């Protein structure tokens, strides 16, 4: 051929560095971050109008956080852009009710009936401190139980739990009083479990 | 606030009722003729002979 | 004050309703009766364009109708010689999170955007050899879903905040601004001689956009779900709006309401992408069960279908002299039929 | 700004061996192919060596191989060695990037002056100089042995301008495309064998030499060069 | 009985019992086999690396029990192997290939199975199609060059009235045939339980063999250790008596023997049993 070589010769070495960096970033875990206003996602960002992502590194896995949160717009339209995500974070403050709903539409979305979200309730100390004043009848008026710390934070817990129906997917609760850095540690337990379970699906053995 | 609001949707909607139309039939008649005149120079509905075509 | 505003809106939108059906006389299928089908059009793969390592959510061809742009959410932008498959140019896009891409008309620059709210125009004949930036436009307040060059100095696009803009590459400003729909623009097509252009938007409509003077001109309904894909035919005087409810219809410009629907009991998927092929005799439209369809535009019964995708077909379009049609898919394989 | 700058010129004795640098800065020197053009003291150009992105693919003249090698801090090199008495010449560092609808030979350096103490496609421009007048129209005509029409339908004649004092500049590429910034005046014409520039509406930044260059294949032979003389 | 190949003296037996036991346990082994790894071989034709490992051992699993009719024949007319020279070599060397090709990708699925949960992480479990066929085809190559010496045999053995075709005869000297035979059982056996057992010791450390789906994934790694041990166990004990016997007593008097080579070749029915148990690692425990 002509230098029609010199083109094809292009054309390889720029596939092979596009193989090179899918090869580079294959090694990334990618995280969806979601919550209501003000629920903690910043607290844990700082702690460890378009989409913002951030990321950190521990023990040899660049996780990846999108906080998608701040799109003003329809999520139904975009959503199905996260169907990969290893998992998604769900971040709660007990110290503020619509974020029931918000887990309810986004566990139960088509493009994630496969995928496990990671649940955290922050705030932990200040609802122990609301807790000493007012009770959850105010949050929930159906709770029928003594204002305990122990009990009420569970029935919130089951609460979020409840909205699950697929089989295929599991809640991760934990609860962050919003001074621990454990949290870092709390995503690589629960990504690690999650990988380990996917894998053994992808030997037909799960 | 919704006074404007309102104000704007019904000019929009004046200004949207005034526009001419013509009846279906010519309207679907000019795509038929379209259609049929342009016939012979659309390579995937009469298909392409592998000679003069580029993707063989 | 508001009553007699809304009950005057309510009149309007009776007296449009009333003229509508006053021109409608015949339909479609009552005149293309006579018309002879155009059988089992079948085609096969004739290229497969491998390379992107992630799902595909946009493909356009350059007007030499050689050259085509594919956008995938692995964050490259690749320019591809379809005739002998080779890679031309790898654009490293600075967000990964990209919706849709643009080829400009004479083939200097190319644009792109998604959920950053941000259109880039990449320059492709650059003095230094290498791909480059050259202006970053800013201003839409949700995710920009569509966006088509006018030429090489103006861009027009399509957001998710309801808003469509026409920008002015030079400066990097909006020129005009196009307000009217209630939810996201999530397609948009420029007529054949870009003095005007449609949208279809999430709220179940296709509004008429003139560009010089900003305003709207038309509007469309009868869709039940939110529009996905619009395509002008090819006279400029029809376009075909591709719903996620299953379901792709034909209206006409100065018959102001829908001509044909095209749809199936077997069809359930919602159309992801349309177009019509140079004649506008074929309407492919691409679907959410991995399959593309071809719809004969004036009989609406399917010609054949383009099965060829693992997964949902995600942009679809024929090139300019009509010599082919690729389909892109969620799969990363890009496809030439023909 | 794009810049080719060469050193390494100056006397050599015969049999010797010198190193001939080429630095390039305001591109992107690594997705660029680099070719070496030697011009004789009187004579026209000739190709030397070519070194492809990522050192791929190395060529050389007919007359040059087993003596130079090629190699490429945004820097190319020559490794000159057993120097004949013949390979006095102007040393020019051209680069070329190929893909589709792409340039080739677009740049060219300034040049180092060097001094010391048959299957190939032969192209000929008939006619040696071809005196012109400003505001009148030229015509520079040159032929091949071998076809350029290439089956994928592109014909591979390039056209260059030298001007007197200056390094060629590329006019024409693959026989009818206008280069970039060339004023609209010039044109390409012809096809298969026989090939032409026409100049309308001559001015006297026209002036100089023109050759029209080959590039179906390896080695990249030259015409002799038309001079259009003022007056 | 006495008999004389290799330059060395050997002798085999041609009991009744057998014709009274083997031939319906080797039908129904057959049967069920082959409607077992037939049906799995179209599932898999109508992929990722554990997949196509799985589908290896299905391919060598639907070989040995293609082999097997032939075996049936022979079994039915009392080793006369009337097929002769070119279908004995061709036979012989294709079963033995197909046994150490099952159990090297039984092994190799139960290393993959470690990968997938002790070392999640580990570039291994995501390794590309063509690197995991690369190494499916490098270790059929193994398999087949590990026997196809035994191909180049002059086959078949005259016995007396009594055309034989096999290799397993009884006598003092030694091939790599035994080796091998007894190798490919010990060191697999070692790495299957090595790996299941660091799989499960991982799965229950980190506290989640609670879940129902781990609660199986478990059992259903312990019963593949299971399965291999029964099926493979009493062949290669039995030939170790027979060893045993060979050392301490010799050859000098075969009448010894009649009993445990009637147990050898009853036993060896149990290389196939797993065949027709191949299944529990494809279909079983899965979902689709
Ligand atoms: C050939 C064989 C298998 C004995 C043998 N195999 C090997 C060997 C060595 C190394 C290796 O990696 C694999 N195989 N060496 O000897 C044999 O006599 N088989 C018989 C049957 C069977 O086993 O099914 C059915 C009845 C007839 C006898």
């Amino acid at each position: 051929s002509a230098e029609e070589r010199a083109a094809l010769e292009r054309s390889k070495a720029i596939e092979k560095n596009l193989k090179e960096d899918g090869i580079s970033a294959a090694k990334d875990v990618k995280l969806l971050l979601l919550g209501a206003d003000n629920s903690g996602k910043s607290t844990i960002v700082k702690q460890m109008t378009g989409i913002v992502e951030t990321h950190f590194t521990f023990k040899n896995l660049h996780f990846r956080l999108f906080d998608v949160g701040g799109q003003r717009s329809e999520r139904k339209k975009w959503i199905h852009c996260f169907e990969d995500v290893t998992a998604i974070i769900f971040c709660v403050d007990l110290s503020d009710h619509e974020s029931l709903m918000l887990f309810d539409s986004i566990c139960n979305n088509k493009f994630f009936i496969d995928t496990s979200i990671i649940l955290f309730l922050n705030k932990k100390d200040l609802f122990g401190e609301k807790i000493k004043k007012s009770p959850l009848t105010i949050c929930f008026p159906e709770y029928t139980g003594p204002n305990t710390y122990e009990d009420a934070a569970a029935y919130i817990q089951a609460q979020f739990e409840s909205k699950n129906r697929s089989p295929n997917k599991e809640i991760y609760c934990h609860m962050t009083c919003a001074t621990d850095t454990n949290n870092a540690q709390v995503i690589f337990d629960a990504v690690t479990d999650i990988i380990i379970a996917n894998n053994l699906r992808g030997c037909g053995l799960y | 606030a919704s006074i404007a609001q309102a104000r704007k949707l019904v000019e929009q909607l004046k200004m949207e009722a005034n526009i001419d139309r013509i009846k279906v039939s010519k309207a679907a008649a000019d795509l038929m003729a379209y259609c049929e005149a342009h016939a012979k120079e659309d390579p995937l509905l009469t298909p392409v002979p592998a000679s003069e075509n580029p993707f063989r | 004050e508001l009553d007699q505003l809304r009950q005057e809106a309510e009149q309007l939108k009776n007296q449009i309703r009333d003229a509508r059906k006053a021109c409608a006389d015949a339909t479609l299928s009552q005149i293309t009766n006579n018309i002879d089908p155009v059988g089992r059009i079948q085609m096969r793969t004739r290229r497969t364009l491998r390379g992107h390592l992630a799902k595909i959510y946009a493909m356009h061809w350059g007007t030499d109708s050689r050259l085509l742009v594919s956008a995938s959410q692995d964050g490259k932008l690749i320019i591809w010689d379809s005739y002998t498959t080779n890679k031309v140019h790898a654009i490293p896009l600075r967000s990964s999170w990209v919706m849709t891409c643009a080829y400009a008309p004479s083939g200097n620059y190319v644009a792109c955007g998604g959920l950053d709210n941000i259109c880039s125009i990449y320059n492709l004949k650059t003095r230094e050899g290498n791909v480059r930036v050259s202006r970053e436009l800013a201003g839409h307040t949700g995710y920009l879903s569509c966006c088509r060059f006018l030429d090489d100095n103006q861009i027009v696009t399509s957001s998710g905040d309801t808003t469509c803009a026409l920008w002015d590459i030079e400066t990097g400003q909006q020129t005009t601004t196009f307000t009217g729909h209630t939810g996201d623009v999530m397609s948009l097509s420029l007529a054949p001689d870009t003095r005007l252009f449609v949208s279809g938007a999430c709220d179940a409509s296709a509004k008429l956009w003139d560009v010089r003077e900003g305003m709207c001109r038309q509007t469309f309904t009868g869709h039940e779900s939110d529009i996905n894909a619009i395509c002008f035919f090819p006279n400029g005087n029809a376009f075909a709006t591709g719903s996620d409810d299953a379901t792709c219809r034909l209206f006409d410009l100065r018959a102001d309401q829908e001509l044909m629907t095209y749809s199936h009991d077997n069809i359930i998927c919602g159309i992801t992408s349309v177009s019509f092929s140079k004649s506008g005799r074929l309407l492919l439209a691409g679907y959410d069960d991995f399959n593309c369809n071809v719809w004969d535009a004036l009989k609406a019964d399917r010609a054949g279908v383009l099965a060829g995708h693992d997964n949902r077909v995600s942009c679809l379009g024929v090139t300019d002299d009509g010599m082919a049609v690729a389909t892109g898919s969620w799969d990363s394989f890009l496809k030439i039929w023909n | 700004d794009v810049q080719l700058v060469e050193s390494g010129g100056g006397l050599v004795q015969p049999g010797g061996s010198r190193k001939l640098s080429c630095s390039a800065s305001g591109f992107a020197f690594s997705s660029f192919g680099m070719h070496w053009v030697r011009q004789a003291p009187e004579k026209g150009l000739e190709w030397v060596a070519y070194i492809s992105s990522g050192s791929g693919t190395i060529y050389y003249a007919d007359t040059v191989k087993g003596r130079f090698t090629i190699s490429r801090k945004n820097t190319l090199f020559l490794q000159m060695t057993s120097l004949r008495s013949e390979d006095t010449a102007m040393y020019y560092c051209v680069r070329s990037i190929y893909y589709y609808g792409s340039s080739p030979f677009d740049f060219w350096g300034q040049g180092t002056t060097l001094t010391v103490s048959g299957s190939d496609i032969v192209m000929t421009q008939a006619t040696s100089s071809v005196p012109v007048t400003p505001g009148e129209s030229v015509s520079i005509s040159c032929r091949s042995s071998k076809s350029l029409l290439h089956s994928n339908g592109n014909t591979y004649l390039y056209w260059f301008l030298q001007r007197p004092g200056q390094s060629p500049q590329l006019l024409i590429y693959r026989m009818s495309n206008l280069a970039s910034g060339v004023p609209d005046r010039f044109s390409g014409s012809g096809s298969g064998t026989a090939f032409t520039l026409t100049i309308s509406r001559l001015e006297a930044e026209d002036v100089g030499v023109y050759y029209c260059m080959q590039h179906l294949e390896y080695p990249l032979t030259f015409g002799a060069g038309t001079k259009l003389e003022l007056k | 009985h006495f008999l004389e190949i290799d330059k060395k003296n050997c002798c085999v037996f041609r009991d009744d019992f057998i014709v009274k036991v083997l031939p319906p346990v080797l039908g129904l082994e057959f049967i069920f086999g082959l409607l077992g790894n037939g049906l799995a071989l179209w599932i898999f034709c109508f992929w990722k690396s554990s997949r196509i490992f799985l589908f290896n051992l299905a391919v060598a699993d639907f070989l040995l029990i293609i082999c097997l009719p032939f075996l049936m024949d022979n079994y039915v007319r009392r080793w006369d192997w009337k097929f002769g020279d070119i279908p004995c070599r061709l036979m012989l060397f294709m079963l033995a290939m197909n046994r150490q090709g099952s159990i090297i990708f039984l092994t190799v699925v139960a290393v993959d199975r470690y990968f997938r949960v002790v070392h999640p992480h580990h570039a291994l479990n995501k390794i590309s199609n063509r690197t995991a066929a690369i190494i499916s085809c490098l270790l059929w190559g193994i398999t087949i060059g590990l026997t196809v010496h035994l191909l180049k045999k002059k086959m078949p053995i005259q016995n007396g009235g009594a055309n034989l075709c096999s290799s397993f005869s009884i006598c003092h000297t030694f091939q790599w045939h035994e080796a091998m035979f007894l190798l490919e059982f010990f060191l697999p056996l070692g790495i299957i339980l090595f790996c299941s057992a660091r799989i499960i010791w991982s799965l229950r450390q980190r506290q989640m063999d609670r879940h129902a789906k781990i609660k199986r994934a478990i059992t259903f790694i312990m019963v593949v250790a299971i399965v291999f041990v029964i099926c493979f166990l009493p062949s290669v004990v039995v030939r170790i008596r027979i060893f045993w016997l060979l050392h301490t007593s010799g050859t000098q008097n075969c009448e010894v023997y009649r009993s445990v080579d009637l147990a050898f070749f009853i036993t060896l029915s149990f290389t196939y049993m797993n065949s027709m148990l191949d299944p529990v690692v494809y279909y079983f425990s899965s979902p689709s």
